[PDB]
């Protein structure tokens, strides 16, 4: 179990760690988060009390280094940093826990929610999507645009997600225009799976990463990416059976975790009705359809 | 974006453009079978592709053989239309290719956009105008070439005959849409108006009769009356 210590908490802030969150008051005796499960990526995220604008945060994996949070009064944000001096990292942390000023990652032992939301996400792959190579952790915020949004403006600060565009020459084989547009199997299986992603594991990892950025930061381009990746599968007549079964589980846990009061802005009515009720896979997502109909029957 | 009454004169500027109407591509007669069920029999159809500035009509005849063994023919018809329009554009010299294609039905947008991905600079647009091009098969010479076709065929017509020698393309288009609106509202009456007088003939290389300027004014007035008439007969006004 790993620890993300804090220098101090000079400004009042709501702190998120994965699907959990808590409030820290200005200058409150707070030394960070302990007992973080090893083996999963994690996200630590922030919303300042005085400006709920800009949710922001950091994806990290404690196996990839010793990380601490330090408030920068010039840039006005809580920054993740790496302590290379392991000895010194170990030296600074022990005092805080004898002194008890850390919040404990509060995992219920029955609870596989975070595993189920991050099963295919890889921290080294996240660095490929969020380009800032000098750090082992990746910063994301509410305002960051995707490469596809920048084609329709700073490149260094963008979310490099796999570009998906159903009316593109990549998606449509010459001479199969109707076929490829009405059944996207070629685009899913040959172009995307075999060609770009390499396997479905990678496809699920980006799809899961896109959802979590939409949910935790209200990142609109990430929401667009999540829905496009769902729709590409649902609009394919030929999908490996194990991919459909896994997608059903992935979406079930995403819909289950979604805050009830954010469903209006995080769920695209057209895509979900099409996917559940008109698409090739309309009968293939039993768990997702059941939770959707019982939790958000308005959207449908 | 969409074409409507506010940007109507754009049709007659010097940017090449084509209307595409797919109404008459997939045509059927519905009939009873010996067992008393209903079946369809396809008949030949046509794509109506029109340059509104020059009157050039690219009439692609759709022979019933293109439907043989195919499913969901109403959906296929939109994609076949888009395929044939794309083929037409590719067949034209670059300087003759359209800068915009205006489809008369919104269901043609995605099929045509997909077939024209190779042409990112050609704008594919809908329209809010209710154009009466479905009535093209009420023009006898167009109907004849469609129904006589034994194979796929493209035939080029000028739908304005020689009118542009005497009137502008705005006025020619207005005349054409009035004629076609009348033929759509009451085909028999419209055709009686157009042919009642046997001393005015249709030249072999024309579609419509050789009306003088003064005769066109009379004809045009009679078509307006017909349309207003039928509108009363229809709504009892
Ligand atoms: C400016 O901080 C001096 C020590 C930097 N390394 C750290 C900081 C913290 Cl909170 N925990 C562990 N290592
Ligand atoms: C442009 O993205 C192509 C690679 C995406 N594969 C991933 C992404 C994530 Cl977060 N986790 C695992 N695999």
């Amino acid at each position: 179990m790993n620890t993300v210590p804090f220098t101090s908490a000079p400004i009042e802030v709501t702190i998120g760690i994965d699907q959990y969150s808590f409030n820290v008051k200005e200058n409150q005796p707070f030394h960070g988060i302990k007992d973080i499960p090893i083996g999963h990526v994690h996200v630590i995220h922030f919303q300042h009390a005085d400006n709920s604008s800009m949710r922001y945060g950091y994806w990290f994996d404690c196996r990839m280094g010793n990380f601490y949070i330090q408030y920068d009064p010039k840039d006005g944000l809580y920054k993740m940093m790496e302590e290379r001096d392991g000895a010194k990292f170990e030296n600074i942390v022990h005092n805080f826990k004898e002194r008890q000023m850390m919040v404990s990652y509060p995992k219920i032992d029955e609870d596989d929610t975070w595993y189920n939301l991050t099963e295919f996400v890889q921290m080294d792959k996240i660095r490929k999507i969020v380009r800032k190579d000098e750090n082992q952790f990746s910063y994301v915020d509410s305002s960051m645009t995707t490469v596809q949004e920048n084609e329709l403006s700073d490149p260094a600060h963008s979310l490099n997600y796999t570009v998906i565009n159903f009316k593109s020459r990549e998606a449509i084989r010459p001479g199969h225009e109707m076929e490829d547009f009405l059944d996207k199997s070629y685009y899913l299986n040959t172009v995307m799976l075999q060609g770009i992603f390499k396997n479905s594991s990678n496809y699920f990892g980006e799809l899961q990463f896109a959802f979590l950025n939409a949910m935790f930061f209200g990142n609109y381009g990430s929401s667009l990416q999540w829905h496009a990746m769902i729709e590409l599968i649902c609009s394919s007549a030929t999908v490996p059976k194990h991919m459909l079964d896994k997608l059903d589980e992935i979406l079930y846990y995403q819909i289950k975790t979604l805050p009830e009061q954010y469903s209006d802005i995080l769920l695209n009515e057209r895509v979900w009705n099409i996917c559940l009720y008109s698409s090739f896979q309309k009968n293939s997502l039993h768990n997702t359809e059941k939770i959707m109909e019982n939790k958000y029957p308005e959207l449908l | 974006g969409a074409m409507n009454s506010s940007n109507y004169a754009e049709l007659f500027n010097n940017d090449i453009k084509l209307f595409v109407d797919d109404t008459n591509v997939y045509r059927v007669t519905v009939h009873k079978t010996f067992e008393g069920n209903v079946a369809t029999k396809a008949i030949n159809g046509c794509i109506f592709t029109l340059n509104p500035k020059t009157g050039h009509l690219f009439l692609k005849i759709i022979h019933t053989s293109v439907w043989a063994g195919q499913k969901r023919l109403s959906q296929l018809a939109k994609w076949k239309t888009a395929e044939e329009v794309s083929a037409l554009v590719r067949s034209l010299p670059k300087e003759e290719q359209p800068k915009q294609i205006i489809v008369t039905r919104k269901a043609m947008l995605d099929p045509l956009e997909v077939h024209m991905l190779d042409f990112p600079n050609i704008a594919i647009r809908p329209t809010e105008l209710r154009l009466p091009f479905s009535a093209a098969m009420s023009i006898d010479k167009l109907s004849d070439v469609v129904m006589k076709a034994t194979e796929p065929q493209m035939v080029l017509f000028n739908i304005y005959d020689d009118w542009l020698d005497r009137i502008s393309s705005y006025t020619a288009f207005s005349r054409l849409t009035l004629l076609l609106r009348a033929l759509k509202t009451n085909e028999e009456s419209a055709k009686m108006i157009l042919l009642s007088d046997p001393t005015i003939t249709i030249k072999s290389y024309h579609l419509w009769p050789s009306f003088t300027d003064e005769q066109w004014i009379t004809i045009e007035s009679q078509m307006r009356d017909l349309i207003l008439t039928e509108y009363g007969r229809k709504y009892n006004v």
